[PDB]
């Protein structure tokens, strides 16, 4: 979505690449998260189907897992590396939902970046997710439900 | 020795900047830290004593006091070695 | 699911629906508890604390500075 | 019968001619509008920039 | 007056709007990272 690139500043020198500001970083950190939110968002559920990635000596992998396809896909971005590195912790700590945390977390910078558009400061949007998920792992422990009269390994079966 | 004034003082520095919604169970963290462990007058008071261990995964709500020291370093385990011990004297080998 | 929540809590039916949900294979409502459709509580616990820190790592970038290679 | 060693396939459309399907091209199509009107956005109002 | 001292040197003065130029350039750059409204800045 960004377009007409910045200009070299002569009164702001710094050594290296040129220093960029305003609102263009949240839209190229939000169209960066596009570019790995729409890989894996087609390869979601059992509807869902996945794509192939060669390796450029004539080796491929054909790979459903979220953290799997993020690894091979060395992303140069810095916002991209943290949902990188997310997947890559997720599947060690829990080994589920690795396409769903990235998803979540697409879609939150998505209405973040449209709420800082709307003229709320940050500290406020994170003060709202925080205290809204306070409220929601409250309501995770209220739906929960205990395996009782269960026939044998049913409850074991079903849920793999 | 005032829990009142110090807690909600590093409290404002906290939320200058990211970890702020936890910082109410990190802010008095950090008073007992200092005052009770470095050193408790004047003239000396260090940061070196005090240690940070880096570590990939987890949560920030997983942060938590630890009463003793914690080693960043892992058992060799190559050998069928024990990795817990209750009642164990720790002895520190400065030798090969 | 919101006839559920708004519901009195004297009433079966109404409460059981806040039980299920979206069926991907015959593309009818049905129930996960016969269908087979279920999760640990594990799997969403730390998951959205996950996604929100990561949402909290690039919403408080205002500015981008890059460095060249040596 | 063959008139030399190999036969290379033909493109249908012409060397170099772009084409897209599926939804991402009408998503690109939106957002090179909304890339053209972000620049058009702070000059609405009697208080907006030229 | 034409008594008064020119110095000769207009050089130091220019040399001067340079560096307060240069040091509000980078000044500015991290302005809005103070405060509980402040941002992150990935380097
Ligand atoms: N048979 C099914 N019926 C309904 N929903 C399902 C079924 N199988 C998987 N899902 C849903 O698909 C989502 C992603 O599942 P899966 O692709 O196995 O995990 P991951 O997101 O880690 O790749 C889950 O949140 C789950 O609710
Ligand atoms: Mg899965
Ligand atoms: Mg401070």
């Amino acid at each position: 979505m960004s377009q007409l690139f910045n200009n070299s500043r002569s009164d702001t020198l710094f050594l290296g690449g040129e220093k960029i500001s305003g609102d263009d970083i949240r839209n190229q950190n939000v169209l960066a998260t596009m570019a790995v939110a729409n890989v894996v968002k087609s390869s979601l559920g059992p509807v869902g189907l996945d794509k192939m990635l060669v390796d450029d000596i004539g080796d491929f992998t054909v790979t459903n897992d979220g953290a799997t396809i993020l690894s091979l896909l060395d992303v140069q971005h810095p916002a991209g590396k943290i949902l990188v590195e997310l997947a890559q912790q997720q599947d060690r700590e829990i080994g589920d939902g690795t396409t769903s945390v990235v998803i979540i977390a697409s879609e939150l910078l998505k209405r973040a970046n449209e709420l800082v558009k709307n003229k709320i400061h940050p500290t406020t949007i994170i003060t709202g997710f925080r205290v809204a998920l306070r409220e929601a792992i409250r309501f995770i422990n209220e739906v929960l439900s205990t395996s009782v009269d269960t026939l044998g390994k049913e409850t074991l079966i079903n849920i793999a | 020795s005032d829990r009142e004034q110090l807690v909600r003082a590093a409290s404002t520095s906290l939320s200058s900047k990211i970890v702020s919604q936890y910082s109410s169970f990190l802010a008095p963290l950090a008073v007992d830290s200092v005052l009770k462990i470095s050193d408790e007058n004047s003239k000396n008071v260090d940061l070196n004593d005090i240690r940070l261990v880096k570590k990939v995964g987890g949560t920030i709500d997983d942060t938590e006091m630890i009463d003793g020291v914690v080693l960043t370093q892992t058992a060799i385990k190559s050998a069928g070695g024990p990795t817990r011990k209750e009642k164990a004297k720790i002895g520190l080998i400065q030798f090969q | 699911h919101a006839a559920s929540q708004m519901a009195k809590p004297e009433d079966v039916k109404r409460r059981s629906y806040r039980n299920y949900g979206l069926d991907l294979i015959r593309g009818k409502i049905v129930d996960e508890i016969h269908a087979g459709v279920l999760e640990p509580t594990i799997s969403k616990v730390k998951s959205l604390k996950s996604a929100l820190e990561a949402c909290v790592a690039i919403l408080r970038i205002d500015t981008m500075i890059t460095v060249d290679p040596e | 019968m063959n008139f030399g060693s190999q036969t290379p396939t033909i493109v249908v459309l012409k060397e170099g001619t772009d084409a897209s399907q599926g939804k991402g091209q009408i998503i690109s199509n939106i957002n090179a509008c909304v890339a053209v009107q972000e620049a058009l956005k702070p000059t609405l109002g009697p208080l907006g920039s030229d | 007056p034409s008594n008064a001292t020119f110095k000769n040197k207009e050089k130091p003065q220019e040399v001067r709007k340079a560096n307060i130029i240069a040091a509000r350039s980078v000044a500015d750059a991290i302005r809005t990272s103070l405060g509980p409204k402040g941002m992150d800045k990935m380097i």
